């Protein structure tokens, strides 16, 4: 029901958020590949490139918007993988929406990226 | 054996002439060597992938693979994903359900298998299409059908097939066509391996027939197989992921007429060294 409750809703990623807030599951079903854990670490890649610190996903069932079949409010997920920390993997699809990727070095800010 | 990507139906069990019985098997269970917080489609097309590693499979710089029974009742595409994952950049993935679902592949084609049309020829076919199954085990029509046809008219000469069967879910025709690639085999997952679940895998298609096979004979095969060899479920490869990718192999791909297709021609292709089809603009439909 969490994926009709963000579908209709004027703000989904709000609606996600609020979803958490009052105690629902984060959506399940990402997709978490089996990879070497030795990979550049970056937040979205062409192929899995978690490192330690990290798991890979298949992008577009990260994605909030492909989730729910919803029109993306640009898809920079599906086609791809995206990492995600160990600690947040709970919640791939949370975690995308609440975070961005720095522009420079390609991570996570707050995460993976190291900068100024 | 444990650390195979799982089990190929020998040879000498090909040979044999069974009747068909029944299948001592239970498709179902709680799996317990699936990986925590992996779906069992992932590391089952994880040791798919890994066991089409091992073959002489064709790799064209712009490889065309298509993808059948790739939904699920989730609404995500696992198979896809992995398939997308061991495949090259840029390789086109085309993807196929009866069902909605999302995916990591180029396109996704909704409704009926038999309503997917196309005029390019493959590299790959890719199909895990089922449906839950009467007291007979007769050839099943449904999808397999048109699955031959496909093959048939859409598989580049020198492409490769994996097609999902079960005890149950499988069809005639499908086994005698592999009698027209240059090797085949029936592949059962190590991490699914209590299932009657296999891959029929035909590896370079040649067009015509090498061997005549007769599809209910091997289906007996098959079963006979499966009854008097029990396989203890593994996820063992699943933990070196190193060397998973396909191998970037540049296969040549020619468009040629039936008359320049020679002895020394079928045999490159036979040692996935050729790919045969035209490189026109690819069109998918509904
Ligand atoms: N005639 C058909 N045409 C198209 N798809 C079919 C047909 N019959 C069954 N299927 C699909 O076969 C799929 C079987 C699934 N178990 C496949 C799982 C999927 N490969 C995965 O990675 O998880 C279902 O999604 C069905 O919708
Ligand atoms: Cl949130
Ligand atoms: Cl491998
Ligand atoms: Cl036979
Ligand atoms: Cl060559
Ligand atoms: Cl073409
Ligand atoms: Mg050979
Ligand atoms: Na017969
Ligand atoms: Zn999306
Ligand atoms: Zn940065």
């Amino acid at each position: 029901t969490v994926l009709s409750f963000c579908a209709f809703a004027v703000d989904p990623a709000k609606a996600y958020k609020d979803y958490l807030a009052s105690g629902g599951q984060p959506i399940t079903n990402c997709v978490k590949m089996l990879c070497t854990h030795t990979g550049t670490g970056q937040a979205i890649t062409v192929t899995p490139e978690a490192n330690m610190d990290q798991e890979s996903f298949g992008g577009a069932s990260c994605c909030l918007y492909c989730r729910c079949h919803i029109d993306h409010p640009n898809c920079d997920l599906k086609g791809k993988y995206v990492q995600i920390p160990t600690t947040c993997a709970n919640d791939p699809v949370g975690f995308t929406l609440r975070n961005t990727v720095c522009t420079v070095c390609g991570m996570w800010k707050g995460y993976g990226c190291s900068c100024d | 054996q444990a650390w195979q990507p799982g089990v190929a139906m020998p040879n000498l069990y090909k040979m044999q002439r069974m009747l068909l019985e029944k299948c001592d098997l239970q498709n179902y269970g709680e799996n317990a060597v699936i990986p925590k917080g992996i779906m069992m489609n992932v590391a089952k097309y994880t040791q798919l992938c890994q066991y089409l590693n091992t073959l002489t499979l064709a790799v064209p710089y712009n490889m065309r693979v298509i993808h059948f029974g790739a939904g699920s009742d989730k609404g995500v595409a696992p198979g896809t994903a992995v398939l997308r994952q061991w495949l090259p950049t840029g390789t086109l993935l085309v993807d196929s359900d009866l069902n909605d679902f999302v995916s990591d592949a180029d396109s996704t084609l909704i409704g009926d298998c038999a309503t997917v049309h196309t005029a390019n020829k493959w590299d790959l076919i890719i199909s895990d299409m089922y449906d839950p199954r009467t007291k007979e085990n007769d050839s099943k029509e449904g999808f397999f059908t048109y699955l031959c046809g496909f093959i048939k008219q859409k598989l580049a000469l020198g492409g490769s097939i994996a097609v999902k069967i079960t005890e149950h879910s499988w069809n005639a025709d499908l086994y005698k066509l592999m009698g027209h690639f240059s090797w085949w085999t029936a592949f059962v997952t190590n991490v699914n391996a209590s299932s009657s679940e296999a891959f029929l895998i035909g590896a370079n298609y040649l067009g015509k027939p090498k061997e005549q096979i007769d599809g209910y004979t091997m289906h007996a095969n098959y079963i006979f197989w499966r009854n008097t060899n029990p396989i203890q479920l593994s996820s063992y490869s699943l933990f070196d992921m190193s060397k998973f990718p396909l191998k970037l192999r540049g296969t040549a791909v020619m468009s040629l007429k039936e008359n320049q297709i020679n002895d020394m021609i079928y045999s490159l292709l036979e040692k996935g060294r050729l790919i045969i089809r035209e490189n026109n603009r690819v069109v998918v439909s509904s």
